[PDB]
RNA sequence: CGCUCUAAUUGGAUGGAAGCAGGGGCGAGAGCUCCUGUGGACCGAUUAGUGACGAAAAUCCUGGCCAUAGUAGCAGCGAUA
RNA sequence: ACCCUCAGAAGGGAGGCGAAAUAGAGCAUGAAAUCAGUUGGCGAUCGAGCGACAGGGCAUACAAGGUCCCUUGACGAAUGACCGAGACGCGAGUCUCCAGUAAGACUCACGGGAAGCCGAUGUUCUGUCGUACGUUUUGAAAAACGAGCCAGGGAGUGUGUC
């Protein structure tokens, strides 16, 4: 798996990481970026907007064929990925307690830095017409959230 | 406090006008890459040289643009092809034995990577007394 | 809207190809241009075959595109453009830097560019760049 | 005998790939496929003195 | 020029070998060499040999991987649940 | 091990062991293709064998390269004047002298200067040239054939005789 792949003050930072996640690894960039730079409490109320579908997670990068949302500012395509919505939702709920059981104010942290990596895929196989077989596979994500206070 | 090499460092050959002046025409010449063809169009295509070999190659055929192909004609300075940019000639050296015989007037000195720095201490104070520059030195602090 | 021009040319009376020749080599010399009287320049020939020609051009065209100006205005610039690498940066800085204009909005008159002129007591045979506009369809607004 | 001991066959023309002895979907015997014979190996057959 | 192993002669390495990464120097060039980081145990040179010795290509072989794409499909059958 | 988190023998955080956990289980090393994040350069008015060679911008910890710029002066190949004087030509212009003089690439010396400064490396802009590579062919950018990309694999060998 992965490793942080930046520096960490331990006085002021807190970590967390998800590990092998069977979830999509697009979902993954577009909300990490999102998320980026925002407050732990700003994240979480705003992943939980999205899968509400109230707020949508602008597809920059992984965007064929998707349609267009107005509450998308500066972009035009965007979704509601719930289900990688929800396990950075667990990242931030272990980053924000780590925080706290440090003597940290988790919710008031700043998300410093947040990336998915794609690890792998578990394997499938689905039969086709004519006697063949094809791949039918699950990306396997993991991605490191590191907490900072400001 | 600071870092300072081991060695005369400063140290520069004395060559004679004409080697200077030869020496002086290598360094303002210089020469072309000679990259092999197109190894920027594809990764598995080194940079390494091979000889233009198609029928139809552009460089082969020496259309101009396509880069200049390996001729003797490109040689440098018999007098002083193969010198160290200061002007000496290098001498690779292994051990303190190896500086036994060496001119530190007109050559310097290249401790192999694989000495160690035991024995590199050694072969740099050596080295120093008998009035040869290493290439290479060891930075100390002092 | 305020054109501060090193030079301005009076087109009045001038052979509008020599004219552009002079203000394109000016411009790419770093000079400003603002050619002024665009409408009364001249061109020198037959009518009909002057008009069959640049109506050959407003009717060319097709889903790329080719807009060909109607009025002297674009006519003189476009000519201009003709004489100009428009497409390189140094090409498209000399371009930008020449104006064309209908009448004379500037105080000053015009000077009028050796070898451009023509002499109306000597030749009967050519038309205005007004006359052109005109017979293309263009509303005479000068 | 080494790499010789299939009886991988070639498919031809018709199937978009290159004529490449195969068995089971492996390239077998040639020398240009992994698992196949050494095209010129050491032989024991050379005089050494 | 470079690769493997053999022999003679002669050297390097836990005070850090090979390899790898980034960088400096030399050679027309094959390629040689140094520095730094990683690595943690092996590595050369000369000379005479040995050869399963050099790849951009063969719809070449095997393995790994990207775009394709968050796309097609997850509707159609007299059993619409 | 203990503690915190969690639906949790998961995972995460902290912690303990060891020279090393970036030795924590297909667990020595860890290339390329390639992915995430990020740094430098370019970037929403502009053109396509992706570059070679020149030259500008911006970028650069050390080490392993140390050069480079300007005044002046010395040397000075081929080449080679202006000005002026005199003489021709309808004219554009030319001849003679000045003079093979001034100039003239490189190189060097004095004086002054640069340390992102010179080289170099990354990227980009400008100029010149430029429709891959290999093969088939009289003729290949080819609307002839081959290849998605990378690593590794992949073709004059033996006996006998001449
Ligand atoms: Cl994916
Ligand atoms: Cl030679
Ligand atoms: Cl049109
Ligand atoms: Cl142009
Ligand atoms: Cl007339
Ligand atoms: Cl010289
Ligand atoms: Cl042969
Ligand atoms: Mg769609
Ligand atoms: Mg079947
Ligand atoms: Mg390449
Ligand atoms: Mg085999
Ligand atoms: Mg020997
Ligand atoms: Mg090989
Ligand atoms: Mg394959
Ligand atoms: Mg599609
Ligand atoms: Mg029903
Ligand atoms: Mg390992
Ligand atoms: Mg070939
Ligand atoms: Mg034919
Ligand atoms: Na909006
Ligand atoms: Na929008
Ligand atoms: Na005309
Ligand atoms: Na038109
Ligand atoms: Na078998
Ligand atoms: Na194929
Ligand atoms: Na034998
Ligand atoms: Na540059
Ligand atoms: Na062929
Ligand atoms: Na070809
Ligand atoms: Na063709
Ligand atoms: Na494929
Ligand atoms: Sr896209
Ligand atoms: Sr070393
Ligand atoms: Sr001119
Ligand atoms: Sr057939
Ligand atoms: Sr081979
Ligand atoms: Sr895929
Ligand atoms: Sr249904
Ligand atoms: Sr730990
Ligand atoms: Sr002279």
């Amino acid at each position: 798996g992965i490793s942080y792949s930046v520096e960490a003050d331990p006085d002021t930072t807190a970590k967390a990481m998800l590990r092998e996640r069977q979830m999509s690894f697009k979902h993954s960039k577009a909300i990490a970026r999102e998320i980026k730079g925002k407050t732990a409490g700003e994240a979480v109320d705003y992943l939980e907007a999205v899968i509400e579908g109230d707020q949508p997670v602008p597809f920059k990068q992984h965007n064929s064929g998707v349609g267009h949302k107005s509450k998308v500012d500066g972009w035009d395509a965007g979704r509601y990925p719930e289900k990688a919505s929800k396990a950075f939702l667990d990242l931030l709920e272990n980053a924000v307690g780590n925080a706290d059981h440090q003597g940290f104010d988790g919710e008031a942290m700043t998300i410093k830095h947040v990336a998915a990596h794609k690890v792998g895929e578990q394997q499938g196989r689905k039969p086709r017409a004519m006697g063949r077989a094809s791949a039918w596979n699950s990306p396997q994500v993991d991605v490191e959230l590191i907490l900072e206070e400001p | 406090t600071e870092l300072q090499a081991r060695g005369l460092t400063e140290k520069t050959p004395d060559l004679s006008d004409e080697d200077a002046r030869l020496l002086t025409q290598r360094h303002r010449v210089g020469k072309p890459q000679f990259n092999r063809q197109d190894h920027h169009k594809k990764k598995r295509v080194s940079t390494s040289w091979r000889k233009p070999r198609g029928q139809l190659s552009k460089q082969r055929r020496g259309i101009k643009g396509k880069g200049d192909t390996v001729e003797a004609g490109f040689r440098s300075p018999t007098a002083v092809r193969g010198k160290h940019p200061s002007g000496f000639e290098e001498v690779r050296v292994h051990n303190v034995d190896d500086l036994e015989g060496v001119d530190g007037d007109t050559e310097a000195v290249r401790i192999a990577s694989k000495v160690g720095a035991r024995k590199r201490e050694r072969i740099e104070e050596e080295a120093e007394d008998a009035g040869i520059r290493v290439l290479n030195p060891t930075y100390v602090e002092v | 809207a305020e054109f501060d021009a090193d030079v301005i040319v009076d087109a009045r009376d001038c052979i509008m190809g020599r004219v552009a020749s002079q203000v394109a080599e000016q411009a790419l010399d770093g000079e400003t241009v603002a050619v002024v009287n665009a409408e009364r320049a001249v061109i020198t020939g037959r009518e009909e075959q002057i008009v069959e020609k640049y109506e050959k051009r407003v009717d060319i065209g097709n889903d790329n595109g080719y807009f060909y100006p109607k009025r002297p205005d674009g006519i003189f610039k476009r000519t201009i453009r003709g004489m100009l690498p428009h497409k390189k940066q140094r090409g498209r800085e000399a371009f930008e830097s020449v104006r064309v204009y209908l009448g004379n909005p500037y105080d000053e008159d015009g000077e009028v560019l050796d070898g451009t002129s023509l002499d109306r007591l000597s030749n009967i045979k050519f038309v205005t760049l007004g006359e052109i506009s005109e017979t293309l369809g263009a509303n005479k607004t000068w | 005998y080494a790499g010789l001991r299939t009886p991988a066959e070639s498919f031809g023309s018709g199937r978009g790939q290159a004529h490449v002895p195969k068995q089971d979907g492996r390239a077998r015997r040639v020398p240009q496929a992994v698992k196949g014979r050494s095209a010129h190996p050491p032989k024991t057959e050379k005089d050494r003195s």
